[PDB]
């Protein structure tokens, strides 16, 4: 007998879970398919790389921010020029208001509704229509926090969706002196929605708790994430791996990226299966973001997001393992990034002029890195001296929790499914739980 | 009214942009009736009896073109959602290699990636088709929502005038009209070509006269021109006016004409080639797939 | 078994003339072309080339006044922008650049046009069929 979850729901992208089972009628072999491909790392071969920053937020429509700013970093990189202190400040700014709509994306609209009706039939209650008709307040509130976030990437990066002023040496426009104001006063209702939120998550993850539901596909692994002098951050820093018991195995540039990390293939899934290549395929297995950025840092950057991350760390420990406990890390990187989006906006280099350095000789190798709100990410591209791109190599995020959806989704089974008939609608979407704990967006790590 | 949305070859954001409509989105969902939408609700096959159907993504995949086929016969509208879907869009560009090259690039060749016995994924997947193509080129298309994504705003336009009974129409001039770029009078004359990082800027006079190759000239209104506002070309998202079936090839044809237009009759037609490195990727970005020739032969 | 289908563009003031010239003097050339016939060559720009290509095109040739003897003037000076780059451009798309052809033949020259169109044909003979709507078939 063989049974198939397609597609994965709630989740961005194409994915499908199989759960075979033997003659005798036992669980034979449960996988995790991703059947997505569309080739970005060859086809931007031929490209100009000052178009990199055009095509890579066209990887995702969630993500398209972080793209966008890890390819104008790897051609900051191509062109040797470092930008200009007012330019890093406004992407960064970027980076942080995509952080916010994204989180508050998956949590409300993908995550929330299994969260809230974990045991449930209905299966069109199951979703922010569902939750809306019942908690209003929810629904308009998780609205509130991406209508926020957007503006800010619509005002510094010119679009709400695929943004276009991170260019070659810095930012194609300036923020307006008016336009910083505006963002500012709008800035305090986010970090308000943001701390309510944490409490949202800590009322819901108590329900998934009550039904035995908070250990599914748990499983010990190692985490990377990147850190500023050991701080959280999700713009600068180095990236930092520390070992299933917390201690830090290395620290690294991400230009060296390719000394550390390995993606294997399996036959099975358009989704490639990465590991730290110092220690292997099994004992290698690490993971990204939300909770695995939360067990690499020593502190969070902001003050209100530090207080519940000390509470959580106490409460749970360092290094916390639970797959659905990504869901509560997720609610502090969501308040880390609505505090830091304020105080981007107060320091008065924001609103500068001098947004851009006059780009110098092309060098054939460049690395742009930033953390994505679904984990690292990496974008490396190779050129000839026109600056025309001849090879490259995208490390998208999600790719590096395959291992862990996978392993995670057969954990779901080993704990709920002895025969077909266990695998009812609420087991199997407890299965598809797991996958969306990771907030995975399969087209972009794909890719 | 029974609405369903489904994707393809695409990356989402159409779908993001629909999520952009915030507080007008519930407004929307409690007079539609959603019955299928992967991204947003658990209902796993499409059902029968759909009035509007969003299709977001070109045709990348064999279960792309299923899927496509079966919301077709699901469906008594099917809508062509976004520039993917209706030009086929930014992974058209595949189109300028062998899907073997896609695919070895991806799984064999990377830098970090290890694959000992040299294979492609081929288990519970589906196999890629020939090339990208729109929408349009497998199933019929009733109507369409141009935009890499669409604007929020004129997805509910789209969506509500669909509700109403009424026909959709969308903007038909093209960008300079919603530009703020001044342009010169006389008319545009284009000097020397530039890559976008070459010079700085004039922030208010037009891009394409200042020697950018700006695609607004041939690139359907209704965005806003935020890119030429924002201090960087149109990079023409928003696909062709309904007047122009392949955008690359009107716009080359409107830059080689120009060019050198003050000096007509002595300017070596051979400066523009020489300076354009990468033609398809600086006049097909979003549209490959919907040209004359929407591949390259191997 | 196999034989070149080629488009024509001539402009109605001298390689159409030329083109007719051909016939009057009974000039003999070989019969894949089929020509189009617009008022000037300026009329020519790159979709109307790439147009033909899609629709199976195993050459595509193009005809207009000298430089210089345009009936408009400066038609063909703009024609003539528009053709470089469209070489380069067919190159990138994998045509193959002696697949398009262009030359400047006048109402009189009836001699260069049927030699012009023998060594076109023997030229897109010699490259055998482009491949591009069979590809685009599957
Ligand atoms: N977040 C995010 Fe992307 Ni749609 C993923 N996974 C990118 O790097
Ligand atoms: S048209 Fe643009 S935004 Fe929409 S699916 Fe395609 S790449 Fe994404
Ligand atoms: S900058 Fe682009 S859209 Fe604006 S007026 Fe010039 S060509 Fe038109
Ligand atoms: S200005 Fe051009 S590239 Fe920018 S959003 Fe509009 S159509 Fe797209
Ligand atoms: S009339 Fe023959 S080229 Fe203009
Ligand atoms: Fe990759």
């Amino acid at each position: 007998v063989k049974l198939s979850v397609e597609p994965v729901t709630r989740v961005e992208g194409h994915g499908k879970i199989s759960v075979s089972f033997d003659d005798s009628g036992n669980l034979d072999k449960v996988r995790f398919h991703v059947v997505e491909v569309r080739g970005f790392e060859k086809f931007l071969e031929g490209r100009y790389v000052e178009d990199a920053p055009i095509y890579t937020p066209r990887i995702c429509g969630i993500c398209q921010v972080a793209h966008h700013l890890a390819s104008a970093k790897a051609v900051d990189n191509v062109f040797g020029v470092k930008i200009p202190e007012t330019a890093e400040l406004l992407r960064n700014l970027m980076h942080q208001g995509a952080t916010v709509h994204s989180h508050a994306l998956h949590f409300y609209m993908l995550a929330a509704p299994d969260l809230m009706f974990p045991t449930t039939d209905d299966v069109l209650k199951r979703n922010l229509m569902g939750i809306a008709k019942e908690h209003p307040e929810i629904i308009k509130d998780a609205i509130e926090l991406r209508k926020a976030g957007q503006n800010v990437v619509r005002v510094v990066g010119g679009r709400a969706i695929h943004p276009v002023t991170a260019v070659v040496g810095g930012q194609s426009k300036s923020l307006k002196e008016e336009e910083r104001d505006e963002l500012l006063k709008l800035s305090e209702r986010t970090i308000e929605l943001s701390e309510k939120s944490i409490e949202v998550g800590k009322k819901l993850l108590e329900n998934i708790k009550d039904e035995d539901l908070l250990d599914i596909g748990y499983f010990e692994s190692a985490h990377m994430g990147m850190v500023n002098n050991g701080v959280h951050d999700l713009y600068d820093g180095k990236l930092r791996v520390v070992n299933s018991e917390g201690k830090v195995e290395y620290e690294f540039d991400p230009s060296e990226y390719m000394n550390y990390i390995a993606e294997g293939v399996k036959p099975y899934s358009y989704l490639k299966f990465p590991y730290l290549k110092d220690k292997g395929e099994e004992d290698g297995i690490y993971r990204v973001n939300t909770l695995s950025r939360l067990n690499v840092s020593d502190k969070m950057a902001t003050p209100l997001a530090q207080k519940y991350y000390d509470e959580f760390v106490k409460e749970f420990g360092k290094p916390c393992h639970h797959p659905m406990l990504f869901h509560y890390a997720r609610l502090i990187e969501l308040l880390s990034s609505a505090e830091m989006v304020k105080e981007l906006l107060e320091n008065d280099k924001i609103v500068g002029e001098d947004i851009r350095a006059e780009p110098e000789e092309v060098v054939g190798d460049g690395v742009g890195c930033v953390e994505a709100p679904r984990g690292t990410l990496i974008h490396h591209f190779k050129t000839d001296d026109d600056g025309i791109i001849t090879d490259t190599n995208l490390v998208v995020a999600t790719v590096q929790n395959n291992p862990a959806m996978d392993i995670g989704v057969r954990k779901v089974a080993e704990k709920y499914i002895k025969a077909p008939e266990d695998a009812t609608p609420q087991v199997l979407n407890y299965m598809e739980m797991l996958i969306r704990a990771y907030d995975p967006c399969l087209s972009c790590a794909t890719h | 009214v029974k609405i369903a949305t489904t994707w393809l070859g695409g990356c989402s954001g159409c779908h993001i942009s629909l999520l952009d409509l915030h507080e007008e989105l519930l407004n929307l969902l409690e007079n539609v009736e959603l019955v299928h939408c992967p991204v947003l609700m658990d209902v796993k096959e499409i059902p029968d009896e759909v009035e509007v159907a969003l299709i977001e993504g070109g045709i990348r995949n064999e279960e792309n073109l299923e899927i496509a086929k079966e919301m077709r016969e699901r469906a008594k509208i099917v809508i062509a959602f976004g520039t993917c879907a209706a030009f086929g869009g930014v992974p058209g560009l595949g189109n300028l290699y062998s899907n073997d090259e896609l695919l070895d690039k991806a799984y064999k060749t990377t830098i970090t990636t290890k694959n000992d016995d040299g294979i492609i994924p081929n288990e519970e997947v589906p196999e890629l088709v020939s090339r990208v193509k729109p929408l349009s080129e497998v199933i019929e298309v009733d109507y369409f929502i141009p935009g890499c994504p669409p604007n929020p705003e004129m997805i509910a336009e789209v969506v509500k005038a669909l509700l109403e009974g009424k026909e959709p129409e969308l903007p038909k001039k093209n960008l300079c009209e919603e530009c703020a770029r001044k342009k010169s009078e006389e008319g545009v004359a284009i000097e020397t070509i530039k890559r976008n990082y070459e010079g700085n800027p004039d922030p208010e006079k037009c891009l394409l006269e200042q020697g950018y190759i700006c695609l607004g000239i041939a690139t359907r209104e209704g965005c806003g021109a935020p890119c030429p506002s924002s201090g960087v070309p149109c990079s023409g998202c928003s696909g062709p006016t309904d007047a122009v079936v392949d955008q690359g090839a009107k716009m080359i044809s409107a830059l080689c004409s120009d060019f050198g237009i003050d000096n007509d009759r002595d300017v070596d037609p051979m400066i523009l080639p020489k300076s354009i490195k990468d033609k398809i990727g600086s006049f097909y970005k979003f549209t490959l797939p919907s040209a004359f020739v929407p591949i390259r032969l191997k | 078994e196999w034989e070149p289908k080629i488009i024509g563009f001539c402009c109605n003031w001298c390689t159409y003339g030329g083109a007719d010239t051909a016939g009057v003097g009974r000039m003999q050339y070989p019969p894949s072309i089929r020509i189009i016939r617009v008022m000037c060559s300026g009329r020519i720009e790159p979709s109307l080339i790439l147009k033909a290509f899609k629709e199976g095109a195993d050459g595509v040739f193009v005809g207009g006044c000298h430089l210089g003897d345009c009936h408009y003037d400066s038609g063909n000076y703009k024609w003539q922008r528009r053709v470089m780059m469209l070489y380069e451009l067919l190159e990138e798309l994998g045509i193959e650049k002696e697949r398009l052809n262009h030359e400047w033949i006048s109402a009189s020259e009836g001699e260069k046009f049927q030699n012009t169109m023998k060594d076109f044909y023997n030229k897109i003979e010699a490259l055998g069929p482009c491949k591009l709507k069979e590809e685009l078939d599957k």
